[PDB]
């Protein structure tokens, strides 16, 4: 149901050229990335704090001490990625502020979606296509995609409408 | 199919393959009679 | 063997024979005007199911010829093998050699047919 | 003339990432 | 040898580790694992066969051992007919009961036998520092490995021959007497490049390069073997490596990972090795053949198939390669590289040949073409073939797709294994696989890149 | 409602749809919906299909057999739609297929024509199947207008009104 | 035929009861000196029980 | 504008079989036609009036037979190009 | 090329290249004034490409601008089946029948417009001056060949727009969809005229071989442009079966 | 049939076997 959802979002309403979405997708992407970064950073900055290869047993939930360098961390990551953090406290916050950000982001969207606010087209795109047979983008093609699956699903996806779309009315390519 | 004075055991042969499953979770049954030391 | 037996392996009597008949053809006259591109196409496409006949046909022939017929088929079978590795190899000589003993071959199973 | 203002807008984003590498606020330890 | 985490450092769910100085043990794991692998040969074997209809071809049942035995010669005929049932029957019990004994050893040296054999020989003893020891067993399985190369080729020349799908008068078992001896030709393969119309070692399309590559593996291996054993290892070697086991292991993961990624492209390219008759077609084959069979169905129906142009304006059926080759029209104009043995007849010294293709055509190349284009290594995970987007009724996903995927996949977590062992490898002889000291931090005594 | 009653009065095709007031009409267009803007098609609704100069008028599709046919409307979600036309009993009689190499219901096959009943094309009718398929995709939309799109070179594209600003925004 | 089918049934289950015992077997240090020659009995008798199946396969 | 194809729709090759530009599916239609007899049909356009359908070179009994109970289905307009040109008449790519 | 495999010529860009008679010999088809020679392997390899510029003056000459092919080693066509008939005043005719006988071409010209073209030989039907007894270096075929649309009619513009498919105006803007001339798709047949002047004659074997001109016009996007002149040169191989 | 009743008793019984050999390698003191 979720999955058919997010078809017709894509199909009716052009979902993934709304910005709103874009930056959710960002926030989540990003989430993501801080999350396994933060992960595999901190476990391999640890402090040699135990004599056993295990080093999850070298930790006291109580301990003042931080369990692994901030410092190398930060200089591996300065002269891998050009930038580190520097101050945890803000490497924290950050990896809420992301994710978080990111769903009010595509709910922004969605709330436009609401009221058919799309950002569906280019216009410009448009009407050059629509003057210029031989201009075509990656923009244009989905369109088509969109159209094609609007007509295709409708029929079966809203049976209360009695779609009765016959074959001969059916986009589609050539052959397929 | 298994040539006919072996299609008696058939049933067997096809429960077979799956043992080496039962293997690596026959790790975990062991690790869990020692306690996870 | 019975003429209704006759019948039954004339399913496999027939390929066999278009493919003796094209052989005698084509082929010698590709090997004669050493067309080696043809001679690999003839014997991979119009003789591509020669195998599964004659063999199809000795094992259905009566249980006194098969395995002689079977041993002929495989003969003959050799001989396009090396037909082929001459033409890949543009050897003439061992072609000609070859495409008469792949006959002679084909000549006697031919000879082991009721 | 819009492709003028998208070069602009990525060449902002590359320069502030040039400056944000070659002139950070340099970690010091306190 | 300690079997908790209190005597070895490691945690139940790194417990294999606490095996790495335990030659005894670890020698039991092995063979123990080893029996693990030749017991699924043969009762997975044993499967396909008891599940095996003779009749119907070998990549409709999901089969994925026959194949291979079927490919080697064994059980089948012209065209890959199953004769026999038997020589597949045999494989598997073979497999089945050696696996037994091996199980046997595996536990009696896991868990009864010596714990490190370093006391008892020093034949069997190895430390993982001793470069000598370690050399010398590269070189003994070196020398086992050749000898398996060499039965390849002894079951291909002397003992029954393999089923060759290039054969002339049809696919069939066929004995191979002159093997690619010719190195040039041998390791050319190997220098070919690995893209499209080249394909690297993935290219090989006869049985006699093939078979004369079994014999220069054996013959190098051997070598190798012979030379690993006699010497011990130089000094840019002994200064460029990591010595210890885990290296050794990372070492074999990357090996593995490179093998994996092999045989999935071997298997979803090559049609020598991986015969269509047992393997189904590679999907470059369905393509081909679906462009072939609307070839002559449209001819027949009288169309010209050279001067039809299409929609777009090249041609519907028959195009140009940007090289000029006479291909096959439409999206398949990429596998235009693709060789058949059906197809090859219809090829001229150009490419596709018109009067082959007007007058040429038999019907058992229709009937082909009919088949692998129906049975396209296109299907859903729960095997329902054809495209995705088809209803279910066609029970059916191709055997190069489940071996294709299934390496791949292997293929990348050894990648990924290489990679944890590696590291750990080299921060473990450096002396910081278990974090940094306190005391001696190294970036404490650094100076601060800005 | 209005027409039947004028028809039950006893006024003509023509007479009664004169009696609609364009105002009427002009809330009867899918243009005027607020639910076919874009979030980035900014302004005014004149900015897209242009300023609304006059009603057209009413088509009555009617195939060769004298069926009356109406379009299937075009509903909010749809930013493109097929063109359909069903007969009193809700059966597909035509249609303008996207295929025409198998197409069986096209105007073209079928012989529509269309009367205008009001407005501007009071008492025309159209048999050129070019024409017909261009009022058939007007009727598409609802009740068909007459637009100036110079006036503000309007793009072609609808605009949503201040009801669906105002929602979004307070949303 | 009846009796191939009775040899591979013994095969199988002696196959089981070692399947049991070989672990059991070798993990038992204080049983050790008792359970070598039963080891040793089941290993023995294994084989042969494998040798008279593929005969009988190929009398059969 | 209606372009050149949909323009043949208004006449009577909208109506019934087309000899000189309806593609072989639309000949499955008439029993015993579709492969062979639409195939020379196809083969043998243009034709100038359906009636000369039946002069063909080569046509047996059967198929003149089979042409002359089906003569009401069929129709000849002018050969279109739009429809010929590249072999559309045996594959327009409709499967 | 005639004694080299497939394996040796694929990959290569020889599979584009017209066979060339090897025996340089000048030698001459005998015909007799009655009867028909049938063409088995026509080949035709173009090797210069002239597009005529429209410059915005309308009594400045248009003049020929030299092109360069976007497209790789698909330009030529081959294995075409022809036939050479001999009206009874010595008038040789070619009438090419089938085969590979068009290759879609794009040049791009300096400034940076691509022009492609149907570059074919379709039905046609070449005469040389009355007179002749032997196929030689004088002969000469002139005539004219169809030139179909370079898209097919069964083509979809980026907006589903085609001529028996697609749709007949512009979806994407529902009041101003029928406002657009390219909504309309056509398909005129064109015509070139090329000429096959015949430099090499090898009569032990049948072959002739010479060189080429072509003109004819250019794509137009189903009409929705006006079709530039293209000038083909290249050079044509064929054998005549005696 | 009775052969989903001969699999699943085979397969009963080499999964309980496993999980014997170690309950009775537990119960009776075994090097586990
Ligand atoms: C270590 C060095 C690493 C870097 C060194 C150089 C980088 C190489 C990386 C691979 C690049 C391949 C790109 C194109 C692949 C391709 O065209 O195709 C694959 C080719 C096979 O080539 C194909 O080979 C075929 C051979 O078949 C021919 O011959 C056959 C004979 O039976 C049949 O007849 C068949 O019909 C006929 O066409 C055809 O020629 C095809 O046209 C040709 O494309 O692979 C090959 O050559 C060799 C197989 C390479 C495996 C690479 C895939 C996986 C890569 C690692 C994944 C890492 C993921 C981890 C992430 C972390
Ligand atoms: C291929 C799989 C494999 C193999 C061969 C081994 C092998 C080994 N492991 Mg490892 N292990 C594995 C998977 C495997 N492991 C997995 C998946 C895990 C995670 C759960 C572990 C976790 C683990 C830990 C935590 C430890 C080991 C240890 C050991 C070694 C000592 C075993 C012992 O004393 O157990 C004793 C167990 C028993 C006595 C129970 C019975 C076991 C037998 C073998 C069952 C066999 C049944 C079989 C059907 C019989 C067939 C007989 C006949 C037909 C041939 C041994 C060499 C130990 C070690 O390193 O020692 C220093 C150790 O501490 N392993
Ligand atoms: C190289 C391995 C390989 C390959 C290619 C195949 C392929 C096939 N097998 Mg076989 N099989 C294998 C191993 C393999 N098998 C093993 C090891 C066993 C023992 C359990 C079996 C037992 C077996 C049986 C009993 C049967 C098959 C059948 C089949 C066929 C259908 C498969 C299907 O529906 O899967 C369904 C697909 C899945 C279940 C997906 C599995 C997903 C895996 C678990 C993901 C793991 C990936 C990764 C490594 C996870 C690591 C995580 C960590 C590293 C981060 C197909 C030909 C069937 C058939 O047709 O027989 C004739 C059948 O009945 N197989
Ligand atoms: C990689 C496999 C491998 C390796 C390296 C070893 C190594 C060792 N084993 Mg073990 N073992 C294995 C497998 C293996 N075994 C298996 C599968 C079994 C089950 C049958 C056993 C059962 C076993 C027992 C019961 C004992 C050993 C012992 C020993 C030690 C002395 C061996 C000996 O007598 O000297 C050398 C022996 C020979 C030269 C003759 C044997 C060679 C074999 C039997 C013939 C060739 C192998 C094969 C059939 C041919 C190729 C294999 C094929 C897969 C290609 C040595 C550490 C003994 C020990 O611990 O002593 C303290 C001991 O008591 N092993
Ligand atoms: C599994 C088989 C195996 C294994 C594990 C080893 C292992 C070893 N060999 Mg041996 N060797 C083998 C087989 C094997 N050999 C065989 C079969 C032969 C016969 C030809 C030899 C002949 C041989 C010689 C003559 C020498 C070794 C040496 C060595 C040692 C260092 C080699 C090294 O640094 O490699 C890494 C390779 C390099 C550093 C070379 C650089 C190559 C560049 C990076 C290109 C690599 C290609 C690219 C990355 C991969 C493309 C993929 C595709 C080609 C598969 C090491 C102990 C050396 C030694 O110390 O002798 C005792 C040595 O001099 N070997
Ligand atoms: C032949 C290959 C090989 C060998 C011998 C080893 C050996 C070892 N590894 Mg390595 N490893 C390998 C490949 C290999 N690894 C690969 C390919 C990867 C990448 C995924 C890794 C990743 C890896 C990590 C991340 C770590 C090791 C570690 C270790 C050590 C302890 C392992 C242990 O006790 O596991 C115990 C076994 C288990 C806990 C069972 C794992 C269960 C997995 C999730 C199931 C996988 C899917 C499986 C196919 C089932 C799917 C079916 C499903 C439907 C049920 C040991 C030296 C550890 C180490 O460094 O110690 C020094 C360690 O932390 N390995
Ligand atoms: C609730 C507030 C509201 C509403 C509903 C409207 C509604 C309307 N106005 Mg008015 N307007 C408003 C406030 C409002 N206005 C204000 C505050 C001003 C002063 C700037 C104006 C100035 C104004 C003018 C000058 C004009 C209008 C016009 C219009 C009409 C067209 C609207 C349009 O095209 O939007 C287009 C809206 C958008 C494209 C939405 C922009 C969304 C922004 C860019 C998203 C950015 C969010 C942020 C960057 C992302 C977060 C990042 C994260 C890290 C935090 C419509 C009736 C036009 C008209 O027709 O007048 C007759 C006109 O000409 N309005
Ligand atoms: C300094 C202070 C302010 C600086 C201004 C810098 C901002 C520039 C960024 C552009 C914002 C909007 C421009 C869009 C394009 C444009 O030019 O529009 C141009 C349009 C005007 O539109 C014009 O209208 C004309 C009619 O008068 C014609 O119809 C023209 O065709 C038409 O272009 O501008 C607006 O409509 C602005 C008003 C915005 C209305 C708000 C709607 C609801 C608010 C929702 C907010 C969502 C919040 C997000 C959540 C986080
Ligand atoms: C071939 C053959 C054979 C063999 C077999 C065998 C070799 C066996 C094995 C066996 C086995 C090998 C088994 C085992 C099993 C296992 C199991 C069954 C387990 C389970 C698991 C689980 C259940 C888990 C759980 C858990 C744990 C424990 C841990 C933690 C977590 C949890 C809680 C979850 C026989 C004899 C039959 C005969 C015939 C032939
Ligand atoms: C390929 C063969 C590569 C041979 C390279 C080394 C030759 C072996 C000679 O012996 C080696 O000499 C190298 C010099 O490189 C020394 O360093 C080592 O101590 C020694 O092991
Ligand atoms: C080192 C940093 C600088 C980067 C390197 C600079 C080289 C890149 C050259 C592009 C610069 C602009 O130069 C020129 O731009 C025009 C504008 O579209 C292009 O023109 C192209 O597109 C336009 C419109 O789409 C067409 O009318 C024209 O026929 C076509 O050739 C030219 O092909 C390009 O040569
Ligand atoms: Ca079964
Ligand atoms: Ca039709
Ligand atoms: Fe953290």
């Amino acid at each position: 149901g979720i999955f058919r959802f997010i078809l017709f979002l894509q199909g009716f309403h052009n979902w993934t050229l709304n910005p709103f979405h874009m930056m959710g997708v960002a926030g989540i992407l990003g989430g993501a990335l801080l999350c396994a970064i933060h992960g595999a950073t901190v476990e391999n900055t640890l402090f040699e704090d135990g004599e056993d290869s295990n080093t999850f047993r070298a930790f006291e939930p109580t301990q003042a001490e931080e369990t692994y360098s901030m410092v190398t961390a930060n200089r591996f990551w300065s002269q891998i990625f050009g930038i580190a953090f520097s101050n945890k406290r803000w490497l924290h916050f950050f990896m809420l502020f992301v994710p978080v950000t990111g769903l009010w982001m595509s709910s922004v969207g969605i709330v436009g979606l609401a009221l058919n606010l799309r950002a569906y087209d280019f216009v410009s795109q448009e009407l050059r296509a629509a003057e210029d047979p031989e201009f075509e983008t990656f923009y244009t093609k989905n369109i088509l995609l969109n159209e094609g699956m609007r007509a295709w699903m409708a029929p079966q996806d809203q049976p209360h409408e009695n779609f009765i779309f016959p074959e001969e009315v059916l986009p589609r390519g050539n052959a397929l | 199919k298994l040539p006919e004075a072996y299609q008696i055991f058939d049933p067997l042969v096809d429960v077979l393959p799956v043992i080496p499953l039962f293997f690596l979770a026959l790790a975990f049954v062991w690790q869990a009679a020692v306690g996870f030391k | 063997y019975s003429p209704e037996k006759i019948a039954q392996l004339q399913v496999y009597v027939n390929p066999i024979a278009v493919a003796r008949d094209g052989m005698e053809k084509r082929l010698q006259g590709l090997i004669a005007d050493q067309n080696w591109v043809d001679t690999q196409t003839y014997i991979h496409g119009p003789l591509g199911q020669l195998r599964r006949d004659m063999l199809g046909l000795a094992s259905s022939l009566l249980p006194k010829d098969q395995d002689k017929a079977k041993t002929l088929a495989k003969e003959v079978f050799g001989h396009l093998e090396r037909l082929d590795a001459a033409a890949k190899d543009r050897n003439g000589s061992q072609a000609k050699i070859q495409y008469q003993e792949a006959l002679a071959d084909f000549d006697s199973f031919l000879n082991l047919l009721p | 003339m819009e492709s003028v203002a998208y070069i602009l807008v990525l060449t902002m984003a590359l320069a502030v990432l040039f400056f944000a590498i070659a002139f950070r606020e340099p970690p010091r330890i306190e | 040898g300690g079997r908790d985490l209190p005597s070895t450092g490691f945690a139940w769910w790194s417990g294999n580790a606490r095996l790495i100085n335990l030659s005894g043990k670890l020698l039991g794991a092995h063979v123990a694992h080893a029996g693990l692998i030749v017991f699924w040969a043969g009762a997975m074997t044993l499967f396909e066969v008891a599940h095996f209809i003779p009749e119907k071809p070998m990549y409709e049942q999901g089969l994925i051992l026959l194949p291979h035995i079927a490919t080697l010669g064994w059980g089948v005929g012209p065209a890959g007919e199953v004769t026999d049932i038997f020589p597949f029957f045999v494989v598997g019990v073979l497999h089945l009961i050696s696996s037994a004994v091996l199980g046997l050893g595996g536990i009696y040296h896991a868990l009864r036998g010596p714990e490190v054999l370093e006391e008892y020989s020093s034949f069997f003893g190895y430390d993982w520092k001793d470069k000598n020891q370690m050399t010398n067993i590269i070189g003994y399985h070196l020398i086992l490995l050749g000898c398996g190369a060499l039965l390849l080729v002894f079951k291909a020349m002397f003992f029954g021959g393999v089923y060759d799908t290039w054969a002339p008068g049809g696919g069939d078992v066929r004995v191979i007497t002159n093997p690619t001896l010719n190195p040039a030709i041998i390791f050319g393969y190997l220098l070919k490049a690995p893209f499209g119309g080249e394909g690297w070692i993935i290219s090989v399309n006869n049985m006699e390069d093939i078979i004369g590559g079994h014999i220069w593996i054996g013959l190098i291996c051997i070598s190798g073997g012979i030379w690993h054993i006699l010497t011990k290892p130089f000094g840019w070697a002994r200064r460029a490596l990591i010595w210890s086991g885990e290296a050794y292991l990372s070492y074999s993961l990357g090996a593995l990972s490179l093998m994996g990624f092999i045989a999935s492209v071997f298997v979803w390219f090559n049609n020598t090795a991986y015969p269509s008759e047992f393997y189904g077609p590679t999907g470059m084959e369905a393509s081909q053949s679906q462009a072939f069979t609307f070839l002559v169905r449209d001819q027949r129906l009288g169309a010209n198939i050279a001067s039809a142009q299409g929609p777009t304006g090249l041609g519907k059926y028959l195009m140009r390669s940007p090289s000029g080759e006479i291909i096959f029209g439409g999206e398949t104009m990429r596998f235009w590289d693709f060789r058949g043995p059906w197809l090859e007849p219809l090829r001229g010294p150009n490419g596709l040949d018109l009067d082959k293709l007007r007058n040429d055509i038999q019907p058992w190349q229709v009937r082909r073409a009919a088949e692998y284009m129906t049975h396209a290594p296109l299907g859903s995970l729960n095997s329902v073939g054809g495209v995705i987007t088809d209803v279910n009724s066609f029970n059916y996903v191709s055997p190069r797709a489940w071996l294709a995927t299934s390496h791949f996949v292997l293929g990348f977590f050894f990648l990924v294994g290489h990679l944890w062992h590696a590291g750990r490898a080299r921060a473990a002889a450096a002396g910081f696989e278990k974090g940094i000291d306190r005391e001696t931090e190294p970036t404490l005594f650094m100076p601060d890149l800005d | 409602r209005r027409v039947d009653s004028q028809l039950a009065e006893g006024a003509s095709l023509s007479e009664a749809w004169s009696t609609i007031p364009e105002k009427l009409a002009f809330y009867d267009y899918v243009g005027n919906s607020p639910a076919k803007g874009g979030l980035f098609r900014t302004g005014a609704m004149n900015s897209g299909d242009g300023i609304a100069q006059e009603w057209i008028g009413h088509p009555i599709f009617k195939d060769k057999e004298g069926r009356e046919l109406e379009v299937r409307r075009m509903p909010n979600f749809f930013e493109t739609f097929p063109v359909i036309m069903t007969d009193a009993d809700g059966v597909v009689r035509a249609d303008i297929p996207f295929r025409r190499s198998e197409s069986k219901f096209s105007v073209e096959q079928t012989g529509v024509t269309v009367s205008f009943y009001g407005g501007a094309l009071d008492g025309q009718t159209f048999s050129n199947p070019s024409d017909v398929k261009k009022f058939a995709r007007k009727a598409q939309l609802g009740e068909g207008f007459d637009f100036d799109t110079e006036t503000f070179n309007s793009d072609g594209v609808f605009r949503t009104s201040p009801r669906g600003w105002f929602t979004f925004g307070h949303a | 035929s009846i009796v191939f089918q009775i040899a591979l049934a013994a095969l199988v289950l002696f196959s089981f009861v070692m399947v049991v015992g070989v672990p059991v077997a070798y993990a038992s240090p204080q049983n050790w000196d008792r359970s070598k020659p039963l080891l040793y009995l089941g290993s023995g008798i294994w084989a042969i029980l494998v040798i008279v199946v593929a005969l009988l396969n190929f009398l059969v | 504008e209606l372009n050149a194809v949909d323009a043949k729709l208004t006449t009577d090759f909208g109506q019934k079989i087309d000899l000189n530009n309806s593609d072989i599916r639309d000949f499955r239609g008439l029993r015993g036609f579709y492969p062979n007899l639409a195939s020379e049909i196809i083969k043998n356009a243009p034709y100038d009036t359906v009636e000369e359908v039946l002069d063909i070179p080569g046509l047996s009994e059967t198929q003149k037979s089979r042409l002359e109970a089906n003569l009401g289905s069929f129709t000849v307009t002018e050969p279109s190009i739009e429809l010929t040109s590249g072999d559309d008449r045996i594959n327009p790519g409709v499967y | 090329k005639s004694q080299l495999t497939y394996d040796d010529i694929v990959n290569t860009g020889l599979a584009n290249v017209c066979p060339e008679i090897s025996s340089f010999t000048r030698g001459t088809i005998e015909v007799e004034p009655n009867t028909k020679y049938f063409v088995s392997d026509f080949c035709m390899e173009p090797q210069e490409y002239f597009v005529k510029e429209e410059p915005v003056n309308k009594r400045q000459k248009a003049e020929y601008v030299k092109g360069k092919v976007l497209t790789r080693q698909t330009t030529s066509l081959e294995q075409i089946r022809g036939s050479i008939a001999v009206g009874a005043d010595g008038t040789l005719t070619f009438k090419e029948k089938d085969g590979i006988d068009f290759q879609p071409i794009t040049v791009l010209l300096p400034g940076g417009e691509e022009v492609p073209f149907f570059f074919t030989v379709k039905n046609f039907t070449g005469t040389t001056e009355p007179g002749f007894t032997s196929i030689n270096s004088s002969t000469d075929f002139v005539g004219d060949f169809n030139v179909p649309s370079y898209r097919g009619a069964g083509f979809l513009d980026p907006k589903a727009r085609g001529l028996y498919t697609g749709y007949d105006n512009a979806v994407a803007l529902p009041s101003a969809a029928d406002k657009f001339r390219t909504n309309k798709k056509e398909t005129p047949l064109g015509k070139g005229t090329l000429s096959l002047q015949v430099t090499q004659v090898d009569g032990s074997t049948g072959e002739i071989a010479g060189i080429f001109e072509s003109e004819q016009p250019s794509d137009t996007d189903l009409g929705a442009k006006e079709p530039l002149d293209v000038k083909v040169r290249g050079i044509f191989y064929g054998r005549v079966d005696t | 049939n009775l052969e989903p009743i001969f699999q699943l008793t085979f397969l009963g019984l080499i999964v309980l076997a496993g999980p014997a050999v170690v309950f009775v390698l537990a119960f009776r003191g075994g090097d586990l």
